[PDB]
């Protein structure tokens, strides 16, 4: 699972 | 410290050409001086607070993760005894990182959270407050760990509680933190039905609102909301 | 120096451990550790060493030139205050500090104990390099003296490889690499650098038969990177 | 241009 920091932009 | 020579424009500026440098440690660095001026952060600033130690940390608990799997595999069955030096690299780099998480922690109580009385501002500093006691918890192991998981569950709690209050479901703000909370959930706090529970909530309320929102508040609003999709694929 | 009481050999498992973590500052602090215990660098150890360090002045090299770039923007119907040159010099001035440890672990004395070809060759081409990382920031009285210092050693190491290893030789060939670059960038010498990578490349070509598979494939990748400089340098 | 370093492994 990803969190926030993980998303580009 | 360091910083405290330099103009807090000179700080922020010198942030973002960090930034393009991928320089994250002086980023890092620049932005704690800049909170040590004593101002308050506009939202840019805030957000180059978190870029900037996300970064950090982030590298840090690759790193860890690297090390931990080494030092795991080595603690089996039949595996040859190396010594010493395994763990003692993983202490370091755990150490290096609860010090960094210690930082951010300290400038959120000293003094940006008491003095973030907007929604937006006090609800991003409790998000990184618990983000930062989660990234504690993913590597404690001692007679505080507990208190540590649930310092990440009562600032997230409080988040959550003033988000609900006075923020529309697709803020980014709220969603990210709604994201973190379910990570925290699943990760750390040993509860995956609240996690899928919560990222579903959370996504189904922010679709309803997308209708509201526009091109551009809806282009952030459903990144996070697809991060919340993906979680949610994977969970179940 | 911080690494003093740790043993030799902690230090060099802790290199490949940070190079697993890509911790590459840490790498290259435990092999600063290592050459410091004053015993010369076996094969495996001279590479641990210059991976870290590449690594390392990679990263420094890249962000000097992200914002070198944002200064001659600057300086131009440009909107005019000093921070992007302090932050530049502050770069700078570390990425000198780096290179200037790394000849330091050369001087004292890396290059002085290395009579085998193999390890003599490795160190003069670090040299050069480190050199040559001087030179791509240098801009003061001693600038020709840094491009000097770059080209001496690695005309040293060229005179040595040639003699004593084959044209296939993975560090002869990297040399002659790195020496086609320095001729290209910061000699102002291209026509130099183009002959140099394609003698190079020919007599490589040439040895190629000599090898076995694993011992080819290490050759022609590098071969590969003088082709594609060649390519876009013709 | 590259140089050596550029080469993965
Ligand atoms: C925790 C959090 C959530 C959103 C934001 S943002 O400023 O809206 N923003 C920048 C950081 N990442 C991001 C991803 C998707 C959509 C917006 C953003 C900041 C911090
Ligand atoms: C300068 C130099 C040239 C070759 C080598 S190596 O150990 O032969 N080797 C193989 C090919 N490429 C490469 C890239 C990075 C590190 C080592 C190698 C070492 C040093």
């Amino acid at each position: 699972c990803g969190s926030l920091g993980n998303i580009h932009h | 410290g360091a910083m405290g020579s330099m103009e807090r424009a000179s700080l922020i500026q010198k942030a973002k050409l960090a930034e393009q440098a991928e320089r994250y440690e002086d980023m890092a660095a620049f932005m704690k001086g800049a909170v040590e001026k004593g101002e308050e952060l506009s939202n840019e600033e805030r957000n180059l607070l978190s870029v900037a130690y996300k970064n950090v940390v982030g590298g840090q608990r690759a790193a860890w993760r690297v090390l931990s799997s080494i030092e795991q595999k080595s603690n089996e069955e039949g595996s040859e005894e190396k010594g010493p030096e395994v763990r003692e690299y993983r202490e370091k780099v755990e150490t290096e990182l609860q010090g960094v998480c210690d930082t951010v922690l300290g400038l959120l109580d000293s003094h940006l959270i008491k003095e973030a009385g907007d929604a937006e501002s006090r609800v991003f500093y409790l998000k990184m407050k618990g983000d930062y006691y989660r990234y504690l918890a993913e590597v404690a192991t001692g007679d505080d760990k507990k208190r540590i998981i649930d310092s990440a569950r009562s600032a997230y709690q409080e988040a959550m509680d003033i988000s609900k209050k006075e923020m529309p479901p697709t803020n980014p703000i709220r969603l990210g933190l709604a994201l973190n909370f379910s990570v925290f959930h699943y990760e750390i706090a040993n509860s995956p039905e609240e996690a899928i529970s919560l990222a579903k909530t959370t996504f189904d309320e922010a679709m309803a609102d997308l209708h509201t929102l526009s091109e551009d508040s809806y282009k952030d609003s459903t990144l996070i909301m697809q991060l919340l999709r993906d979680n949610l694929t994977l969970w179940t």
